[PDB]
């Protein structure tokens, strides 16, 4: 397993077949593997060296670990993309063994540089990646030069963890399952060599090849992406809010000790006691309580303020926050979500230095209709999609249809204030009552942030109470469409920076 | 002296006995208890 | 599905501790000894054995007299599940006073050896256990294919680290190895072997228990993995096991005739492809 | 028809069937269960009317 | 094969513990 | 606090302290059946680098354990590797019955030749001239390994 | 906190015999404590008789 | 004391007292039943799946 932690360094050597025995698809399904691996790995903003070795009859060398520039993710994918399978015409040969001693001079002349006896070079690991068939058909046995390479580093059975060889033969190409299980390292409770079909596959067999067990600081959004954890594995900010031995309100962790929550849950309570807020817990199930010790309600929030008017019900302004009286320890279950307009979101985004939370929401918020999702009662994710622009006009259109309930004509400045985004329409999914404040997220380069959270809907899908996971769904006839609505973060940094300046650290 | 084997696992295990006198008598007396030297005109009592 | 034992035993050290001992046997991996021939031995009148117990492939005795000179004493055992594999079994023999005087003896099945094959030559102790080749005569026999035969058992399916055409000069045994002094006429490939050249001598170790022959004056085209011994000379050793080509070179008196001319065509292309050619594909 | 199920610790699993009775009286309704290196074969029989 | 063999319906032998 | 640990199907696996390479050794592991049903199991050695296994390695053994009794199978294995190895032996059982038990220990290998010590004895007496300082020779036998 | 711990290696070359371990008050020399622990060359036995 | 030293160690003694010193050095060395003996003879047919190693 690759570990994952905040001391020391990850020497990450890339070894791609380049011989007659692969096709050019192959090398393309290779090429793209490499790519999603090398860009999965540096989104845990950890300190990593990457190497490309291309191999065939005689070893190319792409890109230098030595080289000062293996610590640039752009870098690296440049150098990945202007790779070539012709460039080894002359010779079409599969030589692992020229790839094995081009890594093991790579990792001697590292060696020779800062001195063996600092611990700088002691506390380096290696991770060995080697995409191709096995068959190796010149050069010598891959045993030699792995026992070289064990003896340079001195792997004992005290330092085993210090050295991970993996081979992984992912295509339509034939592979030996022996030859591939040769090549990997032997450990006593993991699998190093696989097979596979595609690059899906691939991603989910890489998603379970690490372990972030290890890492416990406060990092924003990185969250599991396998589809065999365990549901609060994926979603680790999601927490919920429990009055009294009801499951009711959910939320985000936005840091530390703070939790973000729709404002419309605390309506008739002012006794924080017996509120627990339930938090993700790696031993337990059913996750551990915390207490809160200061619910901040925004003052602008009043459902009945414009009832004379005609509005029954306005959620302008229905936010709230939760500071639980203990510090959550960071762990694989629970970890903060990354919230836009702050330097935290800007470093997740790999955007320059110099840049302002009005470049955030085109970069965040783009398209017409933004892909998003949000986390269901059970504990699901779904998928809904927000729409920006001129699309949005006819989103607050179906609203006015709805005189049932505000008998006023409801046109889109006065119901539906720009605070609200759109989402229930076509092939999107609505939430159930129940799911007020759940973070309405989206993922970008492998990192989650918050764009907003759930506020008020036209149609709840669980009004049938079959089961907490059967939902309904609004026939086509159903005279009100469904048309959800989400406060928009954005539009509240007025708010949020005041409530929050010294825990985060604002644009 | 024994030494038993198992089987059909074929481990095998010894025990000794250092423990069976050969006696003269099947029952002991302690009279640690009773005091010694003790005042005439009140009762003397013998413990064992 | 029936197979008789024997036990022979005796001492030839009564100067030290004597006196009685337990005979401890264990049946082959299958097999369970009979109870009434056990029986039989035990219920005799001037009776041999004094005590016994069987229970699976276990089987106890105790003998009250153990003499000098062999006495064999024999019973029978059935079959309850196939042999799985070739393995030989073990029989103790401990001392009644004192079972740390012991005697381990392994023994084997009716025909196989009592113990495991091994290649061994001063440091080096290479096993030998597994399957050995057979003598493909693919060029004598009618077969095609397209740069299949042999350029893909080289190149694709297994990886041979070492190839040479040899002449067989002489034939030789050695413990259960039998041995061939061959000589290599001109080297095809190879890895460690580097100091392999022509007219060098080489020797091919084979295991006595199947039918593998190289005739002597031939010449033999070897194929297949490198091995780990060395000769008495200090050159490496190769053992001739499963999954190596060997196939004997046509010396031309048998293939002038037009149809096998094709096949030693299709033989001389490979020759010299892999020769001059570093195993593409 | 065979199932393989993971009961989750110091929890149950209910597996649904589909019966659709033919015939009157009194029948007998039977699932087997076996558990894995629990030795456990525990299965219960009932009658339906 | 003096009796059967029950080759090849046997546990995965993935999900039988380790026991080290 | 007495607390019994029990699996009612199992294999034991007993090796000896350390064995001499290239020397040929049993293995003995046994199947301990004390379930009420008569079964059978598959047993087999998982190969690994530096043992000679006989077959070749992945072969494995029919064993039948009756109700409540044991059995053993015996593995001849000569260990050619240099400082130490780990086994694992493996018992799978029928779909009918579906047990097993894997058992996987560390096989020690002794360094070559044999331990050999020399005592030196030395008298002492500070109340002497000779004795304030005095020289001990080395070992210059020509057996050390 | 009136507990010490500590580790110590047998020499491996070791004969069997009976170690034992000491421990008095430094101020007061009669103050010493001892126990006793076997060593012995031994594999850990299935069954005792 | 336990140590590990070369081949040549000098002794310097003080005190007044008499005892005895021993320098006792380990390393290692170079390198069929003595008086019991047992011979197991085996006549049958065996009967073997998978194993026969003679192809053909
Ligand atoms: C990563 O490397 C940088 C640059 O050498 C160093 O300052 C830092 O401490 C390392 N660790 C982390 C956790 O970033
Ligand atoms: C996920 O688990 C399933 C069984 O639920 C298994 O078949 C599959 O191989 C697993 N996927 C990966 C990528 O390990
Ligand atoms: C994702 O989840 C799997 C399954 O729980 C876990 O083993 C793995 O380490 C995780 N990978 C991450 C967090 O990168
Ligand atoms: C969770 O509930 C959703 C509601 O739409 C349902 O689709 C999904 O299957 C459920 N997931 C489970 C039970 O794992
Ligand atoms: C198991 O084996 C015994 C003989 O050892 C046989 O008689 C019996 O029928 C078998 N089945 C059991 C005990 O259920
Ligand atoms: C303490 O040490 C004395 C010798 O100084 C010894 O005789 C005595 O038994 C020791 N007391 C113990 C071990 O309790
Ligand atoms: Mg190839």
């Amino acid at each position: 397993k690759i570990q994952i932690q905040r001391s020391g360094h990850l020497n990450l050597y890339l070894l791609l077949d380049c011989s007659q025995s692969v096709s050019e698809n192959d090398f393309l399904i290779f090429k793209e593997s490499a790519s999603l691996m090398v860009d999965r790995i540096f989104s845990f903003e950890i300190n990593v060296s990457v190497a490309i070795i291309t191999f065939a009859s005689e070893p190319k060398v792409l890109m230098s670990v030595l080289n000062d520039n293996s610590r640039d993710m752009t870098e690296v994918i440049s150098s990945l993309e202007n790779a070539n399978y012709k460039d080894h015409e002359n010779g079409t040969g599969t030589n692992t063994y020229a790839a094995l001693n081009s890594v093991y001079l790579m990792m001697n002349n590292q060696m020779r540089l800062l001195g063996m006896e600092t611990m700088a070079w002691q506390e380096i690991r290696h991770a060995i990646i080697l995409l191709t068939d096995g068959k190796s058909n010149m050069g010598g046995s891959p045993k030699t030069a792995v026992d070289h390479i064990r003896e340079i580093l001195n792997i004992n059975q005290k330092r085993n963890d210090y050295l991970d060889i993996y081979a992984i033969g992912v295509g339509k190409l034939d592979v030996d399952w022996r030859e591939l299980n040769e090549l990997g390292s032997k450990k006593d409770g993991e699998r190093h060599a696989f097979i596979l079909q595609d690059t899906k596959a691939l991603h989910q067999v890489f998603e379970h090849m690490l372990d972030v067990s290890k890492l416990t600081d406060t990092i924003c959004g990185v969250g599991n992406m396998s589809a065999n954890a365990s549901d609060q594995e994926r979603t680790p900010w999601h927490v919920t809010i429990k009055p009294k031995s009801q499951e009711t309100c959910r939320g985000a962790l936005i840091s530390d000790q703070w939790v973000l929550t729709a404002a419309h849950c605390f309506r008739d309570g002012n006794d924080h006691s017996l509120w627990r807020v339930n938090v993700g817990d790696p031993k337990s199930q059913w996750g551990k309580e915390f207490l809160i010790e200061k619910a901040v309600i925004s003052p602008g929030f009043d459902v009945f303020a414009k009832k004379n008017q005609g509005i029954l019900e306005f959620y302008g302004d229905d936010i709230a926050l939760l500071k639980l009286a203990q510090k959550v320890k960071m762990s694989t279950h629970a970890r903060p979500i990354c919230l836009p307009c702050t330097m935290e979101a800007n470093l997740a985004l790999r955007r320059p230095q110099g840049s302002t939370c009005r470049d955030h929401e085109n970069e965040l918020l783009n398209k017409q209709s933004v892909p998003a999702h949000f986390v269901a009662l059970n504990g699901s994710k779904l998928n809904i999609n927000l729409k920006m622009g001129v699309e949005w006009t006819s989103c607050a259109e179906v609203v006015s249809q709805e005189k049932t309930m505000f008998p006023n004509l409801t046109d889109v400045r006065e119901v539906v204030t720009d605070q609200f985004l759109c989402s229930g329409t076509q092939e999107d999914e609505s939430p159930c009552k129940g799911e007020a404040g759940g973070a309405v997220f989206l993922e970008r380069r492998f990192r989650f942030f918050q764009v907003g959270l759930v506020s008020w809907g036209l149609y709840n899908p669980c009004l049938g109470s079959a089961d907490k996971n059967s939902r309904k769904r609004a026939p086509r006839s159903k005279v009100p469409p469904p048309r959800d609505f989400h406060i928009n973060l954005f539009r509240m940094q007025p708010w949020l920076r005041q409530h929050l300046g010294d825990v985060l650290n604002f644009l | 002296a024994a030494a038993i084997i198992e089987s059909p696992g074929g481990e095998m295990e010894e025990a000794e006995l250092t423990s069976w006198y050969f006696v003269s008598s099947p029952f002991s007396l302690d009279l640690s208890k009773t005091k010694r030297h003790l005042v005439p005109g009140a009762p003397f009592l013998l413990q064992a | 599905s029936r197979v008789h034992y024997t036990v022979c035993i005796w001492r030839n050290g009564k100067v030290g501790l004597s006196g009685m001992a337990i005979a401890d046997v264990t049946l082959l991996s299958g097999f369970h000894a009979l109870r009434a021939d056990l029986e039989k031995l035990t219920s005799l009148s001037d009776r041999y054995v004094s005590h016994f117990e069987t229970e699976g492939p276990h089987v106890l005795l105790y003998f009250d007299s153990v003499p000098t000179s062999r006495e064999c004493v024999g019973f029978e055992a059935v079959q309850e599940v196939p042999v799985g594999l070739v393995q030989p079994a073990s029989a103790t023999l401990y001392d009644y006073y004192n079972p740390e005087r012991r005697c381990s003896v392994f023994y084997g099945a009716p025909s196989k050896s009592r113990l495991l094959a091994t290649l061994c030559s001063a440091e080096v102790c290479q096993c030998a256990e597994g399957k050995c080749p057979r003598q493909r005569r693919a060029l004598e026999r009618g077969l095609q294919d397209e740069d299949g035969y042999r350029m893909k058992f080289a190149c694709y399916y297994p990886r041979v680290e070492y190839g040479f055409q040899v002449k067989v000069l002489r034939e030789d045994s050695r413990a259960a190895f039998r041995l061939f002094e061959t000589k290599i006429t001109q080297v095809l490939h190879f890895t460690k072997d580097v100091k392999a050249a022509a007219n060098q001598m080489r020797n091919f170790l084979v295991r006595a228990s199947c039918r593998l022959r190289l005739e002597p004056g031939k010449e033999y085209l070897i194929m297949g993995l490198d091995g780990a011994t060395y000769d008495l000379e200090g050159h490496p050793q190769y053992l001739l096991d499963s999954n190596s080509w060997i196939e004997e070179m046509p010396s031309e008196r048998l293939c002038r005739s037009t149809r096998q001319r094709a096949a030693c065509a299709q033989l001389n292309d490979f020759l010299q492809e892999y020769g001059t050619q570093g195993c593409q594909v | 028809h065979q199932q393989t199920v993971t009961i989750p610790p110091k929890s149950s699993l209910s597996v649904p069937y589909v019966i659709v009775p033919l015939k009157t009286g009194l029948q007998e309704v039977e699932v087997k269960a076996a558990v894995y290196h629990h030795f456990i074969s525990d299965g219960v029989r009932k009658s339906l009317k | 094969a003096l009796e059967i063999l029950q080759e090849e319906d046997l546990i995965d032998e993935d999900d039988i513990p380790v026991r080290s | 606090v007495q607390l019994r640990v029990f699996r009612e199907f199992h294999l034991h696996l007993r090796l000896p302290m350390s064995v001499r390479r290239f020397e040929q050794l049993e293995l003995r592991p046994v199947l301990y059946n004390y379930l009420d049903k008569n079964l059978t199991v598959s047993v087999h050695v998982s190969p690994v680098e530096g043992l000679c296994l006989a077959g070749g390695g992945g072969l494995a053994q029919q064993v039948l354990v009756p109700a409540g009794s044991a059995r053993p199978v015996a593995f001849s294995v000569v260990p050619t590797a240099a400082a130490a190895v780990s086994l694992k032996v493996v018992a799978r059982g029928s779909f009918e019955f579906p047990v097993g038990d894997a058992v996987s220990k560390v096989l020690q290998i002794e360094k070559e030749g044999a331990i050999h010590r020399e005592e030196l004895v030395y008298e002492l007496n500070p109340l002497d001239h000779r004795g304030r300082t005095l020289e001990i020779p080395g070992n210059s036998d020509p057996n050390m390994i | 906190s009136s507990i010490f711990q500590d580790d110590f290696v047998i020499p491996d070359i070791s004969e069997p015999g009976t170690w034992k371990i000491s421990a008095r008050f430094s101020d007061g020399l009669e103050s010493n404590s001892s126990t006793q622990f076997e060593v012995k060359k031994y594999v850990l036995p299935n069954f005792e008789v | 004391l336990q140590f590990s030293l070369g081949s040549k160690i000098n002794v310097k003694v003080g005190g007044n007292s008499k005892g005895t010193l021993k320098v006792l050095r380990t390393y290692n060395v170079l390198d069929t039943c003595q008086d019991l003996q047992i011979e197991v003879t085996v006549k049958g047919h065996v009967e073997y799946t998978m194993e026969a190693n003679e192809d053909y």
